[PDB]
RNA sequence: CCUAUCAACUUUCGAUGGUAGUCGCCGUGCCUACCAUGGUGACCACGGGUGACGGGGAAUCAGGGUUCGAUUCCGGAGAGGGAGCCUGAGAAACGGCUACCACAUCCAAGGAAGGCAGCAGGCGCGCAAAUUACCCACUCCCGACCCGGGGAGGUAGUGACG
RNA sequence: GUGUUCAAAGCAGGCCCGAGCCGCCUGGAUACCGCAGCUAGGAAUAAUGGAAUAGGACCGCGGUUCUAUUUUGUUGGUUUU
RNA sequence: AAGACGGUCGAACUUGACUAUCUAGAGGAAGUAAAAGUCGUAACAAGGUUUCCGUAGGUGAACCUGCGGAAGGAUCAUUA
């Protein structure tokens, strides 16, 4: 347990709780604004960028595959980020300087899967939805 | 030394009762202890007590019974305006069908059923059931 | 900013007891400047076309007023949003009907027809009784009517029959214990009753213990008590809803019993 | 204001500059001198910022910063 | 009490002035013209000190033109330093519902001390009353300096 | 609201107070003479930070709590930034003025006129947000007035916030 | 409280008379207020109160001196009370 | 009426100083990930020199040693 509980000790409880709140990792990163400064999501939810280059990534063990990512510089945030390209044989439709809409993954602020330095995934290629291309609802216009 | 006297008495009885022991020596002995014991006694939770008189501060020998399950202390005391009584009663008692919250009101140290009728609140001492 | 006073008032920010709607209109009538304060007032329009329903446009309301068939307090008005108040009499000269405004204990302004005998005068409580300039005395009523040379024995919280034919004092009623009062505003809105005791406290705020007709006892501030005449001697009748005090259960029983039993 | 950029490549177009000059605030427009008779991107550009602070920040940083293996030169227009 | 010729300007009270009439010389008062005193009500009585006075203070509500209206507060004198002002520390309770105990809080307030109160010291309980702002910090004025048990020098033998 | 990797702070260009005056719609170190040496802090002052307007209110929580509040209503504040002013009971006013500063416009080169954080619309910005429409008939506001004027406000259009 | 067809909501409504009944009538409750302040009842609980080399109570009383105004019509002086 | 005396409010400008925020940068030295390569064998069973602390110095490196500790050692146990 281990706390004060007199008849005037309101002030002591009020401030002690506030002081200890800051320790927690989940709390601290968000409240010091670190999340915005380091990662492009936190203070945004989606972000559009221009494709710098298409990268092949010879995925770190465990799991033997070529993961295949794109490198994107986001227009709003101004940060260079490597983002996973999901869906099967869908790397193809990306082109250098053809944009993409990037969004976070699912861990939030930290790397996913077997691959470090990637914590984001592509959602639209050519701003017209990678999903729609994969299904074949829509065609690649570019 | 002792910054509450209720808390020591209540524990003393419970620890006796666990053993099956039918005596305790509680002290320092105060007016509030007497009053708490009488209300407790009336409902049958404990047996009769006898106050021995000294010029130190007094000592009480309580002959207890195992009709009690727990006498808790609400230390530090809180205000109860008859709309935190309900919150306490659901929280810290096993049913609303039995058990008493015992408070001190300006109309006397009384069980909370009597408090509800008077509509006089005060400070919460403890409870039992 | 804020460079001067507003000339508008929005609806859904107007006082409840005028009995306007919620958001179905975005502007309330707003009282004009006059003898009473805007909180306690009842703009002429709300009485004329929302209670007595003689207009279904605002265009009509202006046209009604210009006929000058409406006198308010014996004097000829033409203001579209006249700031009428407590015991102000409205005189329709085309139909011969005199209506006065007095609170229900529900808290809604009553449509309360009175005879033209009772519309000759109204009882106004003194607010100040003033030794004016060059040693001439005056009384000043709540509704900001200054009457010179008033009766020379009067004192504060007296009531005063003002006459509306001719102006001036037309006798007075002395303030004494057990006088009839209507307690106006607050949680004691529209209740009638005697006095009992007026408790005096030096410095601001003095409370007046009132006992109503039913026998429910309560205090309010002196400010919230309005003296409406002499004890057990009304000069205008009780309004609808008792005008005394009624419980929500009793009120429900009346509402269901009277409805589908008329016609 | 308006800032001039020089030592652009013919593989560096308006789009390549657009993402480059966003950490120095948002550009209003990027005009780039092109001639299609000879080459593509001549060598000079004119970036127009909306705000005076953002424009000056660009000139300071970008001059000495490498982009496509060349030292970009930026200066007040 | 203290003279008003101590400064560099002689003062008078309103509508108290010299008629020296036909007879030679004064006034030239023998107490610097009749000392006018008046009550302030609300369970306070003008003391001897007002009547005895002739002081150049006029922030006193028993000889001045200041009016006392509003809240009447009490405090303990935390500091007396320089003339005609004291500092009182006003203890109050700030209510906390969120924690189930609540906390004392205080403020120090500079308050005028009239020369209608003398034989005063630090630790004294004092009753102050609201007034129009006399000076930038000081909104209040000492109406009565009480002595009062819990303070003692009340067990005596002289 | 957060902060001690902010512990002493406030006046030489008043900091607090006394006295007297100038001044102001009026109180008051408001300002000034003279005279005092005050005032404030571990009960967090002082300093720094702040997508820090405030409230009524909103979302979720057994209870306790936690989180939200520019945003249909109320108060305050500003109308490119600063400073000054006129009219008037009320304005330090951008659909008033005057200067400067930053922006923009016309020019015959001497000059001259300007402020959409009003309604629509456009550009820029971005992940993000609609008609360059119709009407004073309603609801109210203003005026010399029922009569007129109102991007107040109503009306449609856009609208898988929900 | 109220029959928006249910409902989100809204503050409405319901009857009688052929349409001269020149008509009758119910409503738009009540509840909530960080605090502090104001009023008032209680006196438990937690603090708080005093008489020690004496002090508080009851016109208990005296000798001494002072000042204010009633009053002996009025106004002044002296002397008391 | 221009103009004009002296003052007050005072935008702005000019020269030094200051702090915060942002950004270029040859180079230097760390930690992390990054994985199956190169040199030892340090701790893990007493790891074949039990481990580790404070502190000082030394060893290419793990690490070793002196001086005082601890057992979380391999000793809860040594004597007429």
């Amino acid at each position: 347990m281990g706390k004060c509980r007199g008849l005037r000790t309101a002030r002591k409880l009020r401030s002690h709780r506030r002081d200890q709140k800051w320790h927690d990792k989940q709390y601290k990163k968000a409240h010091l604004g670190t999340a915005l400064k380091a990662n492009p999501f936190g203070g945004a939810s989606h972000a559009k960028g221009i494709v710098l280059e298409k990268v092949g990534v010879e995925a770190k063990q465990p799991n033997s595959a070529i993961r295949k990512c794109v490198r994107v510089q986001l227009i709003k945030n101004g940060k260079k980020i490597t983002a996973f390209v999901p869906n099967d044989g869908c790397l193809n439709f990306i082109e250098e300087n053809d944009e993409v809409l990037v969004a976070g993954f699912g861990r939030k602020g930290h790397a996913v899967g077997d691959i470090p330095g990637v914590r984001f995934k592509v959602v639209k290629v050519a701003n017209v939805s990678l999903l729609a291309l994969y299904k074949g609802k829509k065609e690649r216009p570019r | 030394v002792r910054m509450n006297v209720l808390a020591d008495a209540l524990k003393s009885i419970n620890n006796a009762e666990k053993r099956g022991k039918r005596q305790v020596l509680i002290r320092p002995c105060s007016k509030v202890i007497v009053r708490f014991l009488t209300v407790m006694m009336k409902h049958g939770y404990i047996g009769e007590f006898e106050i021995i008189d000294d010029h130190r501060a007094g000592k009480i020998v309580v002959n207890l019974t195992g009709r009690l399950n727990k006498c808790g202390v609400i230390s530090p005391r809180f205000d109860v305006q008859l709309k935190d009584l309900e919150k306490w009663q659901n929280n810290l008692l096993p049913s609303r069908q039995f058990g008493f919250i015992v408070l001190t009101t300006s109309a006397g140290i009384m069980d909370h059923e009597e408090a509800r009728r008077k509509h006089t609140g005060g400070k919460i001492l403890g409870f039992f059931f | 900013m804020a460079r001067g006073p507003k000339k508008h008032l929005k609806r859904v920010a107007a006082p409840k007891h005028w009995m306007l709607d919620k958001l179905t209109s975005v502007f309330a009538p707003r009282p004009s400047t006059g003898p009473h304060k805007l909180r306690e007032c009842l703009p002429l329009i709300i009485f004329l076309r929302n209670k007595l329903k003689y207009a279904l446009t605002g265009d009509e309301v202006k046209k009604i007023c210009m006929q000058r068939f409406i006198k308010i307090d014996g004097k000829v008005r033409a203001d579209i949003t006249y700031p009428a108040g407590f015991m102000d009499v409205i005189s329709i000269d085309k139909t011969g009907e005199n209506f006065r405004l007095i609170y229900d204990t529900k808290g809604r302004f009553a449509v309360h027809r009175i005879t033209p005998e009772e519309a000759k005068y109204k009882l106004c409580k003194v607010r100040k009784i003033f030794v004016g300039t060059k040693g001439i005395p005056h009384l000043v009523t709540h509704d900001a009517r200054t009457i010179r040379y008033p009766d020379p024995l009067i004192k504060m919280n007296d009531t005063i029959q003002i006459d509306l034919e001719t102006g001036k004092i037309t006798d007075f009623i002395k303030f004494d214990t057990g006088n009839l009062c209507m307690v106006t505003g607050g949680a004691n809105l529209g209740r009638i009753g005697v006095i009992t005791n007026r408790e005096r406290h030096p410095g601001s705020f003095d409370v007046v213990h009132v006992k109503d007709a039913n026998g429910n006892s309560f205090a309010t501030r002196l400010s919230n008590i309005f003296v409406i005449g002499k004890g057990n001697k009304p000069w205008i009748s009780l309004p609808r809803g008792k005008g005394i005090r009624l419980t929500i259960a009793e009120e429900r029983d009346k509402r269901l019993a009277a409805k589908q039993s008329s016609g | 204001a308006t800032i001039r950029v020089t030592n652009l490549s013919e593989d560096t177009r308006e789009t390549d500059l657009q993402e480059l000059f966003r950490p120095f605030g948002s550009i209003s427009r990027i005009y780039l001198a092109k001639d299609k008779t000879t080459g593509q991107s001549k060598g000079f550009a004119f970036i127009s910022f909306h705000r005076r602070e953002d424009a000056a920040r660009a000139i300071a940083g970008v001059s000495g910063f490498g982009y496509d293996h060349l030292i970009l030169n930026v200066e007040w227009a | 009490m203290a003279d008003i010729q101590t400064e560099r300007a002689y003062q008078k009270q309103p509508t108290i002035f010299q008629n020296k009439k036909r007879v030679l010389l004064g006034e030239t008062g023998k107490e610097k013209l009749p000392r006018y005193y008046k009550n302030i009500g609300l369970g306070f009585k003008t003391p001897k000190e007002a009547i005895e006075g002739t002081y150049i203070d006029k922030k006193c509500p028993f000889t001045g033109n200041v009016s006392i209206r509003g809240r009447i507060l009490s405090g303990v004198v935390t500091k007396m330093k320089m003339q005609r002002t004291i500092v009182i520390r006003r203890d109050y309770l700030h209510y906390i519902r969120k924690y189930n105990r609540f906390e004392k809080r205080h403020k120090n307030m500079s308050v005028h001390l009239s020369p209608c109160f003398r034989d005063v010291q630090i630790g004294d309980i004092v009753t102050v009353g609201e007034c129009r702002p006399l000076s930038k910090t000081v909104r209040f004025n000492v109406l009565k300096v009480t002595k009062a048990a819990g303070t003692k020098k009340q067990f005596q033998k002289f």
